[PDB]
């Protein structure tokens, strides 16, 4: 599998603060079943995003379906091991930080981990249980297909 | 003064600026071009990070090609507000300021002045201290 | 209290203990007393430091400029060797001394 | 007084060779073409072709010096084809485009005048 995390999200808002960029706009979204905060920067020039829109977002270790991973180098005339490409909205980054709710005796309830898509960033918060795929300085994709 | 006495002029300095902010996405040929120009450069493309439904890289991720061995900086842009050190995203830095660069790679930030520039403590300072004058040599002329 | 509570290394709590050292040295540290005799000098030595500090610098000035950056190299070394900060580390406080 | 006479510019001189070809040995199935006397109008043309070709991985030009003429082509090739392969028929798929420009052209004259 390799699939680390798999939710339903609807977009809340698209700027709260407002238009920093002009081809890049920041989703703030909210889970469905699982109470999970996001936060990501979407390209809206080549996907376009609107409010109330639900996508199903897929963080995956690996993209080959069967295990094995990637090496980072881009290779386009690979189409063998058949990828997930039933996805429309496709990146590649690496995790950073996962912060979380420690103390100094009681253990974490709900981490946070922040993954960095090549300058576009991303945390996804929620409970400490169905985050525990993430590890800091591994490579990450995410895959997002938007339902009709 | 302890400080680099020699960094980026006012032209690649106007122009890193521009290349580091989030927007740029690079097409196929034009990393190809880019990485032509490159001379410390292993050989290998890294993986787009926009991948579907057109590969695009960024500028940063080609600055982090650009940016030598495995150098630890952070930095602050010269827009960076009061509020966001202390309130929330912290570590998310809404307008891209707060440069960061772990293990050689531009994970955030843009840069200027003031993380290319002849200060103490800049990211070229610290290529120096930890690589020496025959890879800062290096780093000056590719980022050029 | 802030110099203590951040530079004390409270070993009594053992929970703290049991969550950031690793099992088979919290037993040594709460069972060896040279070792909390050994912590307690230490921290007596910064104390002292401390002292030495403040007569140094009046008007209170961290702010200074010293030959190696030892934040960086810290840093260095926990990407070098992939250190994972959520895990109790192998690191005895003694051998640390 | 240091000037370099206009002709330099496209005129090879006793001993140059016009195309040089080496090998990379960083990545496997790498070379770096080497050709002197030429500039953009052909390199940018050669890159563009070559990029075309779904069996070439990289493929870029460059002009080391404006002062100094002289164009490196490099292109990498996926495994079971060779750069030079790619190469020559890069530079056969632009001839091939020209003749059948220069004779669309020539029958669009044909009609634009007495037609």
């Amino acid at each position: 599998a390799g699939i680390l995390f798999e939710d339903i999200f609807d977009v809340k808002d698209i700027d709260p603060e407002g238009k920093k960029f002009d081809r890049v706009s920041r989703l703030h979204c909210e889970s469905e079943s699982f109470k999970m905060d996001l936060i990501l920067d979407v390209n809206i020039q080549i996907y376009p995003v609107d409010l109330g829109d639900k996508f199903r977002l897929v963080i995956a270790s690996t993209l080959y379906e069967d295990g094995t991973l990637d090496d980072g180098e881009y290779n386009p005339t690979d189409d063998r091991p058949s990828r997930a490409d039933q996805f429309e909205y496709v990146m590649y980054g690496k995790v950073y930080r996962i912060e979380g709710d420690e103390t100094s005796t009681e253990a974490a309830t709900r981490l946070s981990a922040y993954v960095s898509y090549g300058g576009l960033l991303m945390r996804l918060q929620g409970d400490a249980n169905n985050l525990h795929g993430f590890e800091v300085d591994s490579r990450v994709y995410l895959l997002m297909k938007k339902l009709a | 003064s302890n400080r680099p006495v020699m960094g980026i002029v006012q032209d690649t300095l106007t122009a890193v600026r521009k290349f580091t902010k989030r927007d740029v996405f690079l097409e196929r040929g034009e990393v190809m071009n880019l990485l032509m120009f490159l001379s410390t450069w292993d050989g290998k493309v890294p993986q787009p990070a926009i991948l579907k439904p057109r590969p695009l890289w960024t500028g940063k991720q080609i600055f982090s090609l650009i940016i030598p061995g495995h150098i630890n900086c952070i930095r602050t842009h010269s827009t960076h507000p009061d509020d966001e050190d202390s309130g929330p995203y912290k570590h998310i830095s809404p307008g891209d300021t707060k440069v960061v660069v772990e293990n050689g790679e531009l994970i955030m930030g843009i840069l200027c002045k003031k993380s290319l520039g002849t200060s103490a403590g800049s990211l070229v300072h610290i290529s120096y201290l930890e690589m020496g004058h025959d890879i800062t040599r290096l780093f000056y002329s590719n980022i050029q | 209290k802030a110099f203590e509570k951040k530079f004390r290394f409270d070993y009594t709590n053992e929970r703290a203990l049991r969550r950031t050292l690793q099992e088979d040295l919290v037993k040594d540290v709460l069972s060896n007393a040279h070792i909390q005799n050994e912590l307690e000098r230490e921290f007596e030595r910064m104390r002292e430091d401390r002292e030495v500090l403040r007569v140094i610098f009046p008007t209170g000035d961290s702010k200074v400029v010293l030959p190696c950056n030892l934040l960086r190299m810290i840093w260095n070394a926990q990407k070098i060797f992939h250190i994972n900060p959520r895990l109790p580390s192998d690191l005895h406080p003694i051998k640390v001394v | 007084m240091n000037a370099p006479p206009a002709f330099e510019s496209f005129l090879l001189f006793e001993g140059e060779k016009k195309i040089t070809i080496n090998k990379d040995t960083k990545v496997p199935n790498a070379c770096l073409f080497t050709i002197n006397k030429e500039d953009h109008t052909l390199g940018n043309i050669i890159k563009s072709q070559l990029l075309k070709d779904p069996q070439v991985l990289f493929a870029g030009y460059k002009v080391p010096h404006p002062l100094e003429h002289k164009i490196i082509i490099r292109v990498q090739t996926t495994p079971d084809y060779s750069p030079q392969e790619a190469f020559t028929n890069a530079i056969t798929d632009l001839i091939s485009e020209l003749s059948l420009l220069e004779e669309r052209f020539r029958v669009a004259i044909k009609d634009k005048q007495e037609g």
